[PDB]
């Protein structure tokens, strides 16, 4: 197999698969957790570190350490262990044989690129590499070359609009609010109710509430009045020892901080605002094909009722003229990912990777030439 | 007092202990615990002199826990047995404390940060109706303070019995995205020093013997400087090694259980608490601050509660910040230490600074009437009294 | 239980580097120029006719205190102690009862210094000494010995 | 508390 | 005192002060900062809004808004208050009492120069009023006649040639490209290095950077090599909570949009140019004059490099036989309003106000006729 | 980050 290797590494998850595949063989979450405890059972499996699903399935002995924050790598050392993990044993496949695609949002400093290409060969001693950024690759899976991608993830959220296949760096917009930071919001409001999650392992829990029970609000102020008038969207949730919680305008609550991020004290404008001062950024010609061709990627944009509040506030700024679109595919958790495999399934994408004697004369600093 | 005379009150209602007294107040009319007490019979103790009634509160049970089985109402900020906390309040408010008619006066309450809504909304319910109090105020223990260490910006640190959180404000305008909570103080402390204790043998397992060690640690407990030092003291020296005699004559030792103890607000995990300790919390909560705000956290760290007076705790505090300092903003520049200014604000009146500052803000407000929430909005609006302090309830 | 978080910051100190740190003061004259101390021909000199009383005082009364130097103090230690051992046993309480009170207590401070660093017969001496300088000086003499933040 | 925590 | 006041009233700054003076009394910037959080210690003096010098000192708790951009007045609620502040708390006097000479850009709208007009007769109850161009204060302040003046401030830059007092408005240029722009990009570019500056408090902080470290470049393709190879260019920077920075190449990047605007996306032409395509719109006969004559204005001139490398640019499109000659005087930060003081003392002016009565019979539109 | 957010 000269297949190509494809991998997301999101702030949260690890997105790993074959390119050409329509979806990834490997999903997993980015984190390593090292015990809490003296292990004195002997001769039991007992290591010095779990990585991914391993961990969750003992989160409860276990300081859950997400490496990336923001979409910055801040322990290299444990994000060695993510890469081991995925090709020896989720993959199972050497790296030295294949090349791998990277992924990146825009605008995050030059010293994490230079790193994650001297880490694949130094290390992995892959035979090339390639750095992308993971908007650009939404499109790629969604069949165009006109539209604007608002990829949210888990640390980072970002704006990046192309026509006819050549980017404006210039309107590019980045927001560090994304589901990390309303994981955590949703932890401060639950104390409200009487329910205290302090813990990491409390805080993995919380994410699968906040992905099963939270919705977005067409109308944020009219739903607060119907919670206080009535009973209907107190939904329950059953926790692992048995317990039991109810949660009714927390479900709504923590969403809108993408709307109205002031409740996390942050200054900066709503999503809704970012991806259309980004269009504004852009050229007037363009700005109608961009409000049709507004697509949305990452697991944060999977809330029921993001696209119709999105497509809402849209119209209320951009003129009655202009017609907005959304597109929000059933897919769009893996978007990134998809338009990976596309892309490396390419003839013209071979010359575009840094092959390993290219680093060896240039070093590490070829990717700001080579990966725009 | 206020202008028609009615007397303005102001209760503290701690975790571990009451602060009751007016305002205008330089120190509290009574200090004394938040503990019930039924009668019980036990083999080993003999007493019939004293009466013992079916519910003693307060100083008579602490005093006489020898034959009582007490249960603290509150634990970490909440009420758990509302007709054990009413039993305390009528304590409070009666002839033998604060002999007051609740009908004709105004009372200042405080709540804890991040603390549930109903427990909140359960108080004041509670103030109207079988106290019937006239003018009734719910504050924040942070904002007080600063009135009594009269500023108006300081990251403070408040560690009681059951709750120890952490309040920035600057300029009087509040940062609630940057209060947290420690989940550990005085009784989480004094469970640990019975978990230590029990290596030497002395078994403290019922109700009563919690006072007892209470005691021990008011006396004896205390925070190291620099932990590697005291550990050479136990291992080299025995001068740590004091003596506490119980009110059973049993006489009893206690050596490196005085600073290991404490030692879990900075090194949690002692007691099974995944996180990081008091110094550590209080960096990275002004590190979440805005860039230009931390020049001013450092200088005016207050701390208050009775948690913080550990012989050696603003200093190991001052200490363990510095090492941060030094290791992620200067990045290991020990000459620009000197230019590093930090005041921890230490008063030793710092045991009842959340009191000192309501009866500061009573007296500043006492003769105002947009302040207080009166029996007659209670009545009208019910727990929707509460916007007034801006507290979202319907 | 066990902590997974860097706690390297607690090993730094940074107490070193303090500015209430406390400062003993010394003789600014005596660190040009040091006092020269019993001078060896002198002391010798009278200790080759056997005149040990006035050698005894010779050296007791130049001595290197204000001095910062450790040299002319430990060779002002090795004169006097190489005077004491010398004497006759007989003859110690005559010396000692001659010497005034600021001579007995220095005295005292080179007695205590030579328990330091004995030779094979250097201590039975000193004991000797120490008695007779206590009977004069008493307990005061000593105190003056470990308060005393000047070395001889 | 009612979940999480006693209180 | 009989004493006419003047205001610049730039984008950034307002610098004002009384008519007759050699340099400005009262130097504070074009800010109102309203709260972000809700103050509950009472009594504390927490008002509503904070203007000048007293945001900046509380800029982080609080929400920075210019309300000038690229010259234009976006709010007018907002200018009164910086006016209220000017006349009442810096200066300490009564409008009323004294006329004012106010500033403005060329190639304004006419309902920005309608507006002033209204408000300080309608709201201040001034006497008179006059409304000058910004480029050719420059000029009197310079004592000349001939010269072509190029100030660029916060949001504006512009060219004004004159010959003799008799300006070409055909020649004429704008260029909505200024400080403001520039404090932008270096934001962009920071994060290069791993500096994250999102809010507008941190906006001005890079403001100050911008003004202590930033250089010019006579040869920008040399001095990039430079930085590569070596670490002199290497400053370093003390953010106010104690943390440390440090800014290479990031120093003649940042000013270089002046001279290629592609990098902020602008298809528009540097200001060396500007200033040229002006000068050739101009007669033939006139241009040795100016090509000599060429005096620059605003705080943006204030870069060190910026004379020798648009003595350089303009000398390499002109022909060899014209001598270029720049003016760059110590005070051009506040050339515009030393020219104000000057113009506002002569005789000749006294005729040129727009008094009272005037505007009362013909209104706002009255500025049309009598300002140019 | 180094400056401004953690990472
Ligand atoms: N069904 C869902 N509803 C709401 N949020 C979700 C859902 N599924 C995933 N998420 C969020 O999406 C984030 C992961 O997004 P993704 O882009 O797939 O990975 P990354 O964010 O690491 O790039 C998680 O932090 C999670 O909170
Ligand atoms: N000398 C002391 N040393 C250490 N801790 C003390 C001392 N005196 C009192 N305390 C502690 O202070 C706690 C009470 O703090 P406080 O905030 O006043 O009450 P609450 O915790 O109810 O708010 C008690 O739990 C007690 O353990
Ligand atoms: N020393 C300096 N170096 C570089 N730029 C400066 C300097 N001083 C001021 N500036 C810039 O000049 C601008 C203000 O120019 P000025 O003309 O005085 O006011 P305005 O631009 O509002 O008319 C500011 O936006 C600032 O960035
Ligand atoms: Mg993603
Ligand atoms: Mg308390
Ligand atoms: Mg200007």
């Amino acid at each position: 197999d000269i297949a190509a290797l494809v991998v997301d590494n999101g702030s949260g998850m690890c997105k790993a698969g074959f390119a050409g595949d329509d979806a990834p063989r490997a999903v997993f979450p980015s984190i390593v957790g090292r015990p809490r405890h003296q292990g004195v059972m002997v001769g039991m499996g007992q290591k010095d570190s779990y990585v991914g699903d391993e961990a969750q399935s003992k989160r409860g002995i276990l300081t859950l350490k997400y490496p990336i924050e923001h979409g910055i790598v801040t322990n290299w050392d444990d994000m060695e262990k993510i890469w081991h993990h995925t090709f020896y044993n989720e993959l199972r496949v050497a790296p030295e044989e294949h090349p791998v695609l990277l992924t990146e949002a825009p605008l995050n400093p030059k010293a994490n690129r230079e790193k994650m290409t001297q880490i694949m060969f130094e290390t992995f001693n892959t035979p090339a590499m390639y750095v992308a950024i993971q908007a650009v690759l939404s499109l790629y899976a969604s069949g165009r070359t006109t539209g604007i991608v608002m990829d949210s993830g888990d640390g980072v959220t970002h704006t990046v609009p192309i026509y006819e296949g050549y980017a404006l760096p210039h309107a590019i917009l980045r927001l560090d609010l994304a589901g990390r930071d309303l994981t955590d919001y949703l932890m401060k409001i639950l104390t409200e109710r009487g329910y205290s999650f302090t813990t990491t392992a409390e805080r993995e829990i919380v994410r699968d509430i906040k992905e099963k029970l939270c919705y977005v609000a067409l109308d944020f102020e009219q739903e607060m009045a119907t919670a206080a008038s009535s009973s209907s969207l107190e939904k329950s949730y059953e926790l692992p020892d048995g317990q039991v919680i109810t949660i009714g305008n927390e479900r709504f609550r923590c969403p809108e901080a993408l709307f109205q991020p002031s409740f996390l004290g942050m200054e900066s404008c709503g999503i809704h605002e970012t991806t259309f001062n980004s269009i504004m950024k852009c050229d007037v010609d363009i700005r109608k094909d961009l409000y049709a061709n507004t697509v949305l990627s990452g697991g944060t944009t999977m809330y029921p009722g993001i696209a119709d509040r999105m497509q809402k506030e849209i119209t209320a700024l951009a003129p009655s003229t202009m017609k907005i679109k959304i597109i929000a595919p059933p897919e769009r958790k893996y978007s990134v990912w998809i338009g990976g495999s596309i892309l490396a399934s390419l003839s013209t994408f071979q010359q575009m990777w840094i092959s390993k004697q290219e680093y060896d004369e240039s070093g590490p600093s070829i990717v700001h030439r080579k990966c725009f | 007092m206020d202008s028609q005379g009615r007397k303005v009150v102001v209760c503290d209602n701690g975790t571990g202990f009451v602060k009751c007294g007016y305002a205008g107040s330089n120190f509290p009319e009574h200090i004394f615990p938040a503990l019930v007490g039924r009668p019980i019979i036990r083999s080993t103790t003999k007493v019939g002199n004293i009466e013992i009634k079916d519910l003693m509160v307060g100083d008579e049970a602490s005093e006489l826990r020898s034959m009582l089985e007490v249960n603290y109402p509150m634990e970490n900020g909440i009420v758990r047995n509302w007709d054990d906390m009413k039993h305390l309040w009528d304590y409070t408010f009666g002839p033998e404390k604060l002999n007051i008619d609740t009908r004709n006066c105004k009372i200042l309450l405080t709540e804890p940060p991040m603390n549930p809504t109903k427990n909140r909304e359960k108080i004041v319910e509670v103030m109207f109706e079988t106290y019937q109090f006239s003018g009734v105020y719910v504050a924040i223990q942070a904002v007080l303070t600063l009135y009594a260490q009269g500023l108006l910006t300081g990251v403070v640190v408040d560690s009681g019995d059951g709750v120890t959180h952490i309040c920035p404000v600057y300029e009087g305008f509040s940062l609630p995205h940057l209060t947290r909570r420690l989940d550990i103080a005085g009784r989480d402390i004094t469970r640990y020093l019975i978990k230590l204790l029990l290596l030497r043998g002395y078994a403290f397992n019922h109700s009563a013997d919690f006072e007892t060690v209470r005691m021990i640690k008011e006396k004896l407990c205390y925070v190291g400087y620099n932990i590697e030092q005291e550990q050479k003291l136990a291992l080299e020296t025995t001068v740590l090694v004091e003596s506490y005699t119980l009110p059973d004559g049993r006489i009893i030792k206690v050596g490196g259980e005085r600073f290991e103890a404490p030692e879990a607000l900075f090194q949690p995990h002692l007691i099974n608490v995944e996180g990081v300790g008091v110094a550590e919390l209080l960096f990275n909560t002004i590190q979440a601050a805005d860039i230009d705000t931390r020049s001013e956290f450092y200088k005016h760290i207050v701390l208050s509660g009775g948690s913080t007076m550990y012989p050696g705790l603003p200093s190991r505090l001052e200490r363990e910040l510095k090492q941060l300092y030094l290791e992620r903003v200067l990045k290991g520049d020990v000459e620009k230490l000197s230019k590093f200014k930090i005041r921890i604000e230490d008063p030793p009146r710092r045991k009842h600074m959340v009191f000192l500052g309501g009866a500061v803000l009573a007296d500043i407000m006492k003769d105002k009437d947009n302040f207080w929430m009166t029996r007659q909005e209670y009545q009208e609006k019910g727990v929707r009294v509460l916007e007034k302090l801006g507290v979202t309830v319907r | 239980a066990r902590n997974t978080l860097s706690s390297r910051f607690r090993r730094v100190d940074i107490d070193e580097f303090d500015e209430n740190k406390f400062v003993d003061e010394q003789e600014e004259a005596a660190a040009a120029a040091a006092e020269p101390g019993p001078d060896p021909s002198e002391v010798d000199g009278l200790l080759r006719q056997g005149d040990m009383l006035r050698a005894f005082h010779a050296a007791l009364r130049n001595s290197p205190v204000n001095t910062k130097n450790q040299a002319v103090k430990e060779r002002a230690q090795g004169v006097v102690l190489k005077v004491l051992t010398n004497f006759k046993s007989s003859e110690i309480e005559q010396a000692v009862q001659s010497l005034d009170r600021n001579g007995v207590d220095l005295l005292m401070k080179y007695i205590y210094k030579g328990f330091e660093k004995p030779t094979e017969n250097s201590s039975a001496v000193l004991l000797q000494w120490h008695e007779k300088a206590l009977a004069v000086g008493g307990l005061g003499s000593i105190i003056r010995v470990l308060t005393a933040r000047k070395t001889v | 508390w009612x979940a999480x925590c006693p209180a």
